[PDB]
């Protein structure tokens, strides 16, 4: 119905190292994706 | 007694267990199976495979 929106995200599309290779933002995720919709009105609810 | 305790309210699921009841089967799928296969190919000289 209207839009096919994934319910969650676990697979990264990209990543990278912080300065000096001492840290990284990594293996984060999106446990939940909810949405609402109306004509020309798409509202995405992300809980990352 | 704890450094921190937090409820993971966004977690409704967990990773498959390689130490659990079905670990046996996963272990064969991910490690043992390919090691078996590689050993055979080596004996048969299909080095690239």
């Amino acid at each position: 119905e209207d839009y096919e929106i994934p319910s969650s995200v676990s697979s990264r599309k990209d990543y990278g190292w912080g300065d000096y290779y001492l840290s990284m933002v990594y293996n984060g995720d999106i446990p939940t994706i909810n949405y609402k919709a109306a004509s020309s009105d798409l509202k995405i609810y992300i809980s990352p | 007694h704890f450094e921190s305790v937090n409820v993971l309210n966004n977690i409704s699921s967990e990773p498959m267990d390689f130490s659990g009841a079905n670990s046996l089967y996963f272990w064969e799928l991910f490690y043992y199976t390919p090691m078996l296969v590689a050993q055979r190919l080596l004996h048969e000289q299909n080095f690239d495979e």
